[PDB]
RNA sequence: UUAAAGUUGCUGCAGUUAAAAAGCUCGUAGUUGGAUCU
RNA sequence: CAGAUACCGUCGUAGUUCCGACCAUAAACGAUGCCGACCGGCGAUGCGGCGGCGUUAUUCCCAUGACCCGCCGGGCAGCUUCCGGGAAACCAAAGUCUUUGGGUUCCGGGGGGAGUAUGGUUGCAAAGCUGAAACUUAAAGGAAUUUGGCGAAGGGCACCACC
RNA sequence: AGGUCUCGUAGACCGUGCACCAUGAGCACG
């Protein structure tokens, strides 16, 4: 596992985050 | 039994022309042979085995150890010498190690801490020592303190004649080899420090080859 | 070389000196060599002052003759122009040739048949025979080299400006060096030449040995 | 060395260098004791006197010795001043 | 150090401050996270109820089970 | 192939440097002498050594010697060594100076010389062949 | 740029020492400077030395002797009390029987030897053995 | 002027390991192999099997 | 660690090089690290210049060259046996081989 | 908690490859400032 | 292909092109901050200047452009070493360092968690900057030798390989 | 007036390209 998907898997999860933060509030 | 010279210096020492090795050491004179060493000193010549460590190198043969041995002699009011040698057996390991301490042991001067009375007792200056990366610094010390160190270059400071010193070690002391060469290489570097007493303008006497020519042409074939 | 007129350039050694070409070196300048120098000739050659080679080549014996024993001086050549040079010249003096292939460890391994003890040591080519410098380096052996203005200049006590592409050069210099040095040992005397051949030291082709004796009776 | 009691302590004392003044220790092994003879003042032959001069490794093996021993040379007269 | 000026002292000051501060066991005991999180709260024993007994595995090369308590 | 082993060239090396006076160029003669001189347990290596005593000998008698050293100085090169030449082949009567080295002999210790001439100097274009 | 004379001049003339050349060549010029070799010269460090002096900022040339193992500088200029002269020869000298550090006392340009038995002291220069 | 011996068999462990001490000159071909080395086989008795000893 | 002296190129103070396509391949390659190759080569070189020669109207007709330049990926260049890899001490020789044949 | 820790380096650490110099440049505070006057 | 929404081939949207409005991220690497001093040689390259035989824009005279021989200053770079350093790869800087101080910014403290959560900030958005803790671990790493293993490249041998 | 000038030799490439690679149950002894 190289750093460059695992960096974008996790910014892919950053942004699922935030956005069921916004869906919520 | 009887050792054979093989060199014209060990001829010229067994030929009983040469006094001592002070003159030896004084025109750096190499040596080749272990036999100069014991003819002149005496039974003064005391060694402790340092550590012994296996090596290996692997082939189709499993892998095959060699034993590694480490070793000091020298008088307790004098010269001291450092030696390493690899074999395969380890009492033939020791004693080429004693052997190759035997050849390269080095004279050493004393200074004084203050007062110049009684006998020296230690180090002129602050010298140092270089081997890889272990860098050894040897403070002088006041009358009767003692030398402050780990045990193996304080071992070769009682051993190298000295009795008291303050030394500090930076880098790694573990590698028991790179420290105590570092050792020697510092405590060898005593007599290539300059000193303002000896700005005398020396003089030359004739080289330890020269004043018996005739009794090595017909000695020494 | 002493400051008094006896040992100077008389009549004909720069006479020998200008016929064996040895005022001219090589196309190359060492930064050692700024002063065994006069002024490059046109076309890049480098002419050496012949009074400094002769000054050096004074003290050079001079060096020879200060030690008594003439066993304990070696004399080295590993090049094709000079080993009959080094043989005549142990036969001049008394000295231990060791022409060709000089192995090493001849002056550190005590236990091999080819174990000498010399006092000083005299070599022909720097550049060519850097294998008995840095072996004698090793030992308390002052060196004596017959350099050239493009030999490198490591581990010699005392250099001899001149050039070594030329054997006439070399065979003269090593016959007048034994010249120097005989006629300073107290064997012979400075007001008669003693010269039995200058060109005893000299190396010579085997197409030019077969047709010297073709040509002669 | 000198003690305060007035008596020389040190067992012995090493060379110094003639063309650095430098000192040389007991392993180094590329030092020279150089020999130079004189000749006679009217005659040009041997006569037994003697100069020594001493050279360190590290002026060997840096690159340059043969100038240093013009220098003592010239300094002792063996060498003339014009060269 | 490196900047070694005479009339400078706070610039050495706040730099030793800030590379203290920019570490591990300094970072933990002066703080109060690593207080708050110790379960001693800060002190060598404390004293507690007994409630469950259970026995865990040992790691790789060494295969035996320990026994320990609940508290 | 025929090439032989380190053991008799190293024979052969010995006999050859210690012995060179009663050696001869004849196969079988030198066969009797290796016999009489040195003790040999075989026959064939008796054959390989004085062989190879002989191949040397007519290799050191044919030109220059590189393989070891001379005790009688190679007596065939020596008696050419030993003639000396009528001519010099040093004291020529002209001798070519450029004039860049006779003004270095103007200053040293001489002036003009009846062997010395002045040719006029002759550099055409240029040297230094195209390398760099 | 160029900000300290002395410090440059020192490790010009320790590279120098260290390479073994007779002769040196300092670019620029100050009393401090001159001060400083006068106190190695009188102490024997030191023999002969020179001073071009043109219209501007001149140069000095140091005959050097071989008896010199390292100059050293400390920069910036400390503070030196009485009781603080012991405390720096202990830690910056290699030892006590010999080796002299300089300072600058209100009366001239001077080492510590003197300056133990004058009972005064300054701002510091550096250090030679 | 020479001298070999080895063992075989189980020597501290479960499996026969070859154990071999060599000193001196070793001749294994030829014709004076016949009239110089002197092979000796013999085999021990243990209480977990036997091992074998050749010296030459 | 570091392998060459100079890092596979000949950007010395440039930062930005130019790239070029490679033959076989399609690799952007920049222009100094790509191996050129430039062959001289005719139309028919030996098993037909004797055809030709004797059955062209022109007398002593030379055959016209072919001039092509070639830029290679180094992936195609070992591919292709154009570059080898040597030793260790062997790899600072910057004289090209001697081109015998 | 202190020394060992020259693993917090003021004395007294490191920054090519082991953790590491902002992508580059300008620029206000702060830091450091050539020689020369008895 | 066992399995391809991968390697391959044919079409093919948004882009790839320009004008204006945005964001400020790369192995943005010489993986080497800036200024200044000192410390070896050699051979060529680019710019400007200086000096000196000879040839050419045809044959005589001047300076010009081209060529050759040196020198000076700045720059991209190259080869060798007991100057010296480094753990070693290697380095005219990565040297002048326990014999530790020329001046001055940024930054690192075992390996993960983690450039993550939260807060602030900028942006239409994508995101950029600032930036933890809990918990877990005795290793994670950097150089360089010896058979090894290459769907890596060569070289040699064999009528149990071939012609 | 002759008629076949003399001497030595690498002068060698060039319809030539290859699919099909997944996994290792473990591991002594002084
Ligand atoms: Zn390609």
């Amino acid at each position: 596992m190289r750093a460059k998907w695992r960096k974008k898997r996790m910014r892919r999860l950053k942004r699922k985050r935030r956005k069921m933060r916004q869906r919520s509030k | 039994k009887e050792w054979l010279p093989v060199t014209k210096l060990g001829r010229l020492v067994k030929d009983m022309k040469i006094k001592s090795l002070e003159e030896i050491y004084l025109f750096s004179l190499p040596i080749k042979e272990s036999e100069i060493i014991d003819f002149f000193l005496g039974a003064s010549l005391k060694d402790e085995v340092l550590k012994i460590m296996p090596v290996q190198k692997q082939t189709r043969a499993g892998q095959r150890t060699r034993f590694k041995a480490f070793v000091a002699i020298g008088d307790y009011n004098g010269h001291v010498g450092l030696g390493v040698k690899c074999s395969k057996e380890v009492a033939t390991a020791i004693r080429g190690a004693i052997i190759l301490a035997k050849l390269s042991i080095v004279p050493v001067r004393r200074g004084y801490w203050g007062n110049k009375i009684g006998k020296p007792h230690t180090v002129p200056c602050k010298v140092t020592g270089r081997c890889g990366s272990v860098l050894v610094r040897l403070i002088p010390a006041p009358r009767g303190t003692g030398i402050v160190s780990a045990p193996v270059p304080k071992k070769l400071l009682m051993m190298a004649g000295i009795d008291d010193c303050y030394t500090s070690a930076r880098g790694c002391t573990a590698t028991l080899g790179n420290f105590a060469k570092a050792t020697f290489d510092a405590i060898s570097k005593t007599y290539s420090y300059l000193t303002p007493d000896l700005w005398k303008e020396t003089v030359f006497t004739k080289s330890p080859y020269q004043e018996f020519t005739d009794h090595l042409v017909k000695t020494h074939t | 070389s002493g400051a008094l007129d006896v040992l100077q350039m008389k009549e004909e050694d720069v006479l020998k000196f200008l016929a064996a070409g040895t005022h001219l070196g090589g196309t190359n300048l060492d930064f050692q060599m700024e002063q065994y120098i006069y002024k490059r000739k046109s076309d890049g050659i480098y002419i050496i002052n012949l009074k400094r080679t002769w000054e050096k080549l004074l003290l050079a014996a001079r060096a020879i003759v200060a030690i008594e024993n003439p066993a304990d001086v070696s004399v080295i050549s590993s090049r094709n122009t000079g080993q009959r040079a080094v043989l005549k010249f142990a036969a001049a003096t008394g000295a231990t040739p060791i022409a060709g292939r000089f192995t090493p460890g001849t002056f550190t391994n005590q236990i091999q048949t080819a174990f000498r003890e010399p006092r000083l040591l005299v070599v022909t080519d720097p550049r060519a025979d850097h294998q008995p410098l840095t072996e004698a380096s090793y030992v308390n052996l002052p060196t004596i080299a017959l350099c050239n203005t493009d030999s490198p200049l490591r581990y010699v006590d005392i250099a001899i400006p001149c050039n070594n592409k030329g054997a006439h050069s070399v065979g003269l210099m090593w016959w007048m060096l034994a010249r120097e040095v005989l006629r300073m040992r107290g064997t012979i005397s400075r007001e008669h030449p003693w010269e039995v051949m200058p060109d005893l030291y000299f190396y010579r082709d085997p197409e030019e040995i077969e047709k010297e004796e073709q040509a002669a009776a | 060395m000198q003690n305060d009691a007035g008596e020389f302590v040190d067992l012995y004392v090493p060379r110094k260098c003639s063309a650095s003044n430098r000192i040389i220790g007991a392993k180094d092994h590329a030092s020279i004791q150089m020999n130079v003879a004189e000749v006679d003042k009217v005659t040009g032959r041997f006569n037994g006197q003697f100069k020594t001069y001493a050279i360190c490794g590290a002026i060997r093996r840096m690159g340059e010795s043969d100038d240093s021993i013009l220098r003592l040379a010239k300094a002792d007269g063996i060498v003339s001043k014009n060269f | 150090g490196k900047c070694r000026g005479l009339r400078t002292a706070r610039k050495l000051r706040s730099h030793r401050r800030d590379q203290k501060w920019h570490d591990k066991q300094y970072k933990k005991a002066h703080l109060g996270t690593a207080l708050k999180a110790n379960p001693f709260g800060g002190a060598s024993h404390a004293k507690g109820i007994v409630l469950e007994k259970v026995g865990v595995e040992a790691k790789q090369p060494n295969s035996a089970i320990r026994k320990c308590v609940r508290v | 192939g025929r090439v032989r082993t380190k053991t008799v060239k190293k024979a052969a090396r010995v006999i050859i440097e210690k012995y060179y006076t009663r050696l001869g160029n004849d196969f079988h003669t030198n066969k009797r002498v290796c016999e009489e001189i040195a003790i040999i347990p075989s026959k064939k290596l008796r054959n390989k050594i004085a062989g190879y005593v002989t191949h040397l000998m007519k290799r050191i008698q044919r030109g220059p010697v590189r393989g070891i050293s001379i005790k009688l100085q190679e007596e065939e090169r020596e008696r050419r060594d030993n003639y000396v030449p009528e001519v010099s082949a040093l004291d020529q009567e002209i001798i070519e100076v450029d004039p860049d080295t006779k003004e270095m002999l103007k200053l040293l210790d001489f002036g003009s010389l009846s062997n010395l001439q002045v040719t006029q100097p002759t550099v055409g274009m240029n040297f230094k062949t195209p390398r760099g | 740029v160029r900000m300290n004379v002395l410090a440059d001049a020192l490790k010009s003339i320790n590279n120098a020492e260290k390479r073994g050349k007779r002769q040196v060549l300092i670019r620029p010029c100050s009393k401090v400077i001159v001060r400083f070799l006068t106190v190695m010269m009188k102490h024997g460090y030191i023999g002969e030395f020179e001073i071009i002096d043109d219209h501007r900022a001149g140069k000095i040339v140091v005959n050097l002797t071989g008896r010199l193992n390292k100059c050293g500088v400390i920069s910036p200029r400390f503070d030196v009390q009485l009781k603080d002269l012991e405390k720096w020869q202990n830690n910056l000298l290699p030892s006590r029987q010999f080796g002299f550090i300089v300072l600058t006392t209100s009366a001239g340009i001077m080492d510590h030897e003197e300056a133990r038995r004058k009972h005064t002291g300054g701002k510091i220069l550096g250090f030679f053995f | 002027k020479g001298c070999e011996v080895v063992v075989s068999g189980k020597l501290r462990g479960q499996r026969a390991k070859s154990m071999k001490f060599v000193d001196g000159l070793m001749i294994h071909s030829g014709d004076p192999v016949n009239y110089y080395v002197d092979t000796a086989v013999r085999h021990v008795l243990l209480r977990q099997g036997v091992l074998g000893i050749k010296v030459k | 660690t570091k392998k060459r002296r100079n890092n596979g190129r000949a950007k010395k103070g440039r930062g930005h090089v130019q790239p070029i396509r490679c033959t076989n391949c399609a690799r952007c390659v920049p222009k100094d690290k790509a191996i050129k190759k430039f062959v001289i080569r005719n139309i028919v070189e030996a098993a037909a210049v004797r055809d030709i020669s004797e059955a062209s109207v022109f007398d002593a007709y030379v055959l016209p060259k072919l001039y092509v330049k070639l830029h290679y990926c180094v992936s195609c260049a070992i591919h292709s046996k154009v570059v080898r890899n040597r030793s260790r001490e062997a790899r600072k020789d910057r004289t090209p081989p001697p081109r015998f044949r």
